RNA sequence: GUCUACGGCCAUACCACCCUGAACGCGCCCGAUCUCGUCUGAUCUCGGAAGCUAAGCAGGGUCGGGCCUGGUUAGUACUUGGAUGGGAGACCGCCUGGGAAUACCGGGUGCUGUAGGCUU
RNA sequence: GCUCAGGGAGGACAGAAACCUCCCGUGGAGCAGAAGGGCAAAAGCUCGCUUGAUCUUGAUUUUCAGUACGAAUACAGACCG
RNA sequence: CCAGAAAAGGUGUUGGUUGAUAUAGACAGCAGGAUGGUGGCCAUGGAAGUCGGAAUCCGCUAAGGAGUGUGUAACAACUCAC
RNA sequence: UCAACCUAUUCUCAAACUUUAAAUGGGUAAGAAGCCCGGCUCGCUGGUGUGGAGCCGGGCGUGGAAUGCGAGUGCCUAGUGG
């Protein structure tokens, strides 16, 4: 037995594609992950100018989105079924969050278009627990408290218990 | 070309250090301050002798290094190569200025930085030598030879402290047996009765 | 020669004291000032509006005018030969009451009360504050023991 | 032909010869600088 | 490794906020601009109508500030609405209107100005402002305190505001953020505001749920079913509540039951106890070590 | 005994970890039809009550860090005034008054105003 | 309405440094410039609406002779945001 | 004030501190021993204690250093510690 | 291993560093122009003859630390500005 207000549920599944150039391929990848998620994404602009990567300040270089709820669980399950339900334990952060990347987006189950091409994505799961809203509520903000945090071990036990995935070492 | 130290000998000015305002200071003559086997524990050298100054004067960095080498040469002759620890307890921070003429005169008289000079008080320790307790006369003799490199009057005082620590030499080994003091090299660590007692039980483990 | 800036030489004078930077406490904004109140000046760097000048920091004056955010006070500023009773507009958070009048007010209330009292009672009481007199005669009781003998220590050089 | 710049040497002696006297405060100080809406109210209260 | 950020020098140089800013409850920027009476007013009180929406009720107070604290003159809560006829639904917009009307008429009963300054007897939802009349004692004027509520349109804060204004308090406002003000064309129809004051969005949602999916209706509204509130009697129940509030708005205090003096929390440990604890801990450690030897 | 709402002074209140919370509260929580606002009802806004003290919060603990208040450091450092004092000087001693700060060692760990509960 | 500098742990290409997420973060950032002060639900950043950078008589401060100009401080009468 | 002097020294002389050793007979002084393993090992061209690098103990002893100096190509010779 | 790094310590500093923080010093107060009542006026402020301010009227002397001393005020003005 344990208090049911500590059931580890996902808070968000956030996705991005950092294409590193504006215009054609960026709007193309925006159409890609909008076709994936089902909601209009947003454009992340480049902070500082570096000549080594060919990006300048205030240049739109990435497309990201955050998904909540049942469709976040669906997109996570298809990303894990292309990653064969296996993760390295390097993917698990200190705060219990984890994430991975797919190298080409046809693999999730969307159909290829030669005008589009392929695009790789980063998926990142921020986990949670019923009660994390006090860290970002407006009126009476508090810190989360020490026994209510999610650790690396407690996150990977959640993964290998709920999705029946395997955590290969290294 | 360096002026005599009788010019730059009294504590005449407010302390004017190497900083964001005095740029282009030439580096100090002395840069080495500890000598001998400075990798020694507190346990193996109990004895400590101090060259203590007795006039409020200004010592130069070159005089500090000259007296340093003067003590080091005599104690590597006498106490062996690897049997003492010299520490120079004055770092030169007050920099000194020089008005050079070439015919402008005293118009716009503010000096370029020339050197660095330590400012010393009544009773400040200039050098301190830590060695074994039977090499007492060699401490006295080495610091007496090193006196002649400084201006003014300096005296010699063998302290009641155990080496380079702030604790008294008779009760030192009693406190290290009673574990209020922990050896950590040339110094010692003082353990109060105020921590969390996980540290207490890790000491008493 | 020195600059004639309005805030020259006030590096440590209008700065907030250690670990009490930040939002001004609101009792400062809630205190009410009548006219004729003796009031101290202490400028403050958190609000630049209505700053008293550096000649007046620590001077004490008297309110003659109260506006909706500021008070006008008459302070004595000493210039070279003469003392000018000059009037300045200070915003309300650079200013605070003085207890130097309040001690006299407590004393005048107390001695007028004990003048009302003990008048029909026949007695005559002291009202003027006499200064601290010399100590009158008194017996020092050495309860038993000898007084301890003190004598100077021999010199030892400790450094 | 230099000549010295600034001095405040004999000045305190010069001041205290005639004395630094405080400004002679007198009963019924004036009303210049008072809030003029308050002063309109005061003048009508004196009028009526 | 990493430099320890929260070190002892950090805790020496650290400066706390105010207590209510650390606890997050108050906003000292708006509080400073809100409560400070002008200095020529010379200790005239300046009143706030404080509205705070909690998860289960609605606090409506009025207050003027002093140097030792805020004096609450009159309070009116949402949980005392079953005294007047709203049995259930104590945190919606209509309950906000009711507790604003209650705070208003309760203060006017305290100040003896009930028959004077009737205000909106029947509701309209339109703009209203209590204009003070000559000869009689003037209107009570207080300014809204919303706190940390992000005041967009349709805020229950402004529902309690409309309740106090219709009860008869001269509060300065405007009909920009009552519900009904469409943002696209920038005008205010009062009938949408009357629907929100009479809870018709709640009744429409109730009819929506009982039309489309009944077990979700029991999941959403269950205490309405237990207090058998149907959508048709909703606005008539709120009109009865308004009539009863404007009839008798006094607050009678609950009598103080005499305590039995039982402490529910562990008291503060003393010096001899805690130094005895560490003596016992040292003794127990050394005996466990020597018998583990 | 204690909480809420508004607070005053703003660490004796903070920070890290642990134990316990009856009652009413305060919350977490369940949702998006309307008001409102987002890529996303996560936040803000709105409609509620199935579950829960897990977290916030409250109380307490830590030979706790900090902070506050003392003792020591020390009548030491510094210092007003004085000498046809000493010293080649640098500087130092005396007379008359004032008088500190670390390191080190103790104690303390929020008080409290207005309104309203709870402890039938 | 948000929080900054910096740092840790993660995440396809991606790295010392492109983008996403969490956590720490009393200012170690930023506020046009020189420095000093001041500032965290802001004075900083991002938005929305604007023109109090407007019309007008006195008082005062600053340098000061207790005169100007400059700059500034509370007011007061409008018209406004 | 102010009209001239320092570091450094002195077995001139006067005080003061601290530590030794001495009726188990000290410090001078005058006299007698100052020896064996052993000319110890590396090393040097030759280094016998006596230029140099580390060692640096025993026997016999009342006592004698694997040596304080003068020396010797190097021993011899002298001298000291004791 | 040797470096950087991190955690406890340690040696020495600052006119343009600072948590602390003196001595000397700088304002104000130490009453009759002050208290304590009563009543009017207001176009200012106002839940509230609210708040404040201005007025009138009356009563209070033990002149409210020491010390010392007659004060206040207005013209005209030389010399000085190494
Ligand atoms: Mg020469
Ligand atoms: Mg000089
Ligand atoms: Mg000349
Ligand atoms: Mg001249
Ligand atoms: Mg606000
Ligand atoms: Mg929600
Ligand atoms: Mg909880
Ligand atoms: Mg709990
Ligand atoms: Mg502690
Ligand atoms: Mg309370
Ligand atoms: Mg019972
Ligand atoms: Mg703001």
């Amino acid at each position: 037995k344990e208090n049911p207000m500590r059931e580890l549920r996902i808070r968000k599944l956030c996705l991005n594609i950092c294409v590193g150039e504006s215009g054609d391929r960026l709007t193309r990848a925006a159409k890609v992950l909008e076709q994936l998620t089902g909601q209009t994404p947003v454009f992340s602009k480049a902070r500082y100018t570096v000549r080594s990567f060919g990006i300048r300040r205030n240049e739109k270089i990435a497309v990201h989105c955050t998904v909540r709820g049942a469709k976040a669980e669906e997109i996570l399950e298809k990303g894990l079924k292309v990653r064969e339900y296996e993760l390295r334990k390097n993917n698990f952060s200190d705060t219990g969050n984890f994430g991975f990347g797919i190298q080409e987006h046809i693999d999730l189950g969307i159909k290829y278009d030669p005008s589009i091409g392929i695009y790789g994505l980063d998926f990142y799961v921020v986990l949670g627990r019923p009660g994390f809203s006090i860290a970002d509520k407006k009126r009476r903000t508090g810190c989360i408290g020490a026994k209510h945090r999610i650790s690396k071990e407690e996150a990977m036990r959640w993964f290998q218990q709920k999705y029946d995935g395997i955590i290969l070492p290294g | 070309g360096r002026r005599p130290a009788r010019c730059y000998r009294y504590c005449k000015n407010k302390p004017y250090p190497k900083s964001r305002f005095c740029r282009g200071v030439p580096d100090a003559k002395i840069r080495i301050f500890d000598l001998g086997r400075k990798k020694a524990k507190v346990d193996e050298f109990p004895l400590c002798g101090h060259m203590v100054s007795d006039e409020y004067e200004q010592l130069s960095s070159e005089a500090l290094e000259a007296a340093r080498i003067c003590a080091n040469k005599y104690m590597v002759k006498s106490c062996g190569k690897d049997g003492f620890h010299i520490r120079v307890r004055l770092h030169p921070f007050h920099v000194i200025r020089i008005n050079k003429m070439l015919q402008t005169g005293m118009r716009g008289a503010f000096g370029k930085p020339q050197g660095t000079v330590a400012r010393v008080h009544i009773g400040q320790v200039i050098m301190s030598i830590r060695t074994k307790l039977q090499n007492k006369e060699h401490v006295v003799e080495a610091l007496r030879r090193a006196k002649f490199k400084f201006p003014g009057r300096q005296k010699i005082h063998i302290s009641k402290k155990w080496g380079f620590t702030k604790f008294n030499a008779d009760e030192f080994e009693d406190m290290v047996a009673e574990k209020r003091l922990i050896p950590d090299g040339c110094g010692v660590k003082y353990i109060p009765n105020r921590g969390p007692l996980d540290k207490w039980r890790a000491l008493h483990s | 020669t020195n600059t004639k800036g309005k805030r020259r030489g006030t590096r440590y004078m209008f700065s907030r004291p250690f670990r009490k930077h930040g939002v001004v406490p609101l009792a400062t904004y809630m205190r009410i000032y009548k006219k004729g109140d003796i009031v101290d000046i202490k400028g403050m760097g958190t609000v630049q509006k209505g700053m008293p000048h550096k000649c007046y920091h620590g001077k004490t004056g008297r309110v003659y005018n109260v506006t909706q955010h500021a008070v006008g006070i008459v302070v004595n500023k000493q210039v070279k030969g003469k003392i000018l009773a000059k009037r300045i507009n200070v915003r309300i958070e650079h200013i605070k009451h003085s207890k130097s009048r309040d001690s006299f007010l407590k004393r005048v209330k107390e001695n007028d009360q004990k003048k009302k009292e003990a008048k029909e009672k026949g007695t005559w009481v002291q009202l003027k504050r006499q200064p601290a007199p010399p100590r009158e005669a008194h017996f020092v009781r050495t309860n038993g023991k000898e007084p301890e003998l003190l004598e100077p220590i021999p010199y030892e050089f400790m450094a | 032909a230099k000549s010295k710049n600034h001095t405040t040497h004999n000045q305190s002696r010069k001041w205290h010869r005639n004395g630094i006297k405080k400004p002679r405060s007198q009963r019924y100080e004036s009303l210049k600088g008072v809030d003029p809406k308050f002063l309109r109210n005061m003048r009508f209260a004196k009028k009526h | 490794f990493v430099k320890v950020v929260k070190n002892k020098a950090y805790f020496k140089r650290y400066q706390v906020k105010f207590r209510r800013r650390r606890e997050g409850k108050t906003d000292y920027y708006a509080r400073k601009r809100l409560v400070i009476q002008d200095k020529n007013k010379y200790n005239t009180p300046k009143y706030r109508m404080i509205v705070r929406v909690t998860n289960r009720d609605i606090i409506c107070q009025i207050a003027y500030a002093r140097i030792e604290g805020d004096m609450i003159v009159c309070a009116a809560y949402a949980h005392e609405l079953p005294k007047y006829g709203v049995k259930v639904g104590l945190t919606n917009y209509a309950a906000a209107y009711c507790t604003g009307l209650l705070l208003a008429r309760r203060l006017l009963n305290r100040f003896g100005m009930d028959k004077i300054y009737e205000g909106q007897v029947e509701v309209t939802g339109d703009e209203y402002n209590v204009e003070s009349i000559d000869g009689q004692p003037g209107a009570f004027t207080c300014y809204l305190d919303a706190g940390l509520a992000r005041t967009t349109t349709g805020n229950k804060v402004f529902g309690a505001l409309k309740g106090a204004v219709d009860g008869g308090l001269s509060i300065p406002h405007s009909t920009k953020r009552f519900p009904g003000y469409d943002s696209e064309s920038k005008e205010f129809n009062a009938e949408v505001h009357r629907k929100h004051i009479m809870g018709q969005n709640v009744a429409d949602y109730m009819r929506y749920l009982m039309e489309e999916d009944e077990d979700a209706y029991k999941k959403q509204f269950s205490q309405y079913i237990k207090n058998n509130v149907t959508p048709d009697m909703m606005e008539e129940m709120y009109k009865k509540a308004h009539a009863a509030i404007r009839e008798n708005p006094v607050y009678e205090k609950k009598p103080k039951r005499e305590v039995k003096k039982k402490r529910w929390n562990r008291p503060k440990m003393s010096l001899a106890q805690k130094k005895d604890r560490v003596a016992q801990k040292k003794a127990s450690f050394l005996r466990a070590q020597e018998r583990a030897a």
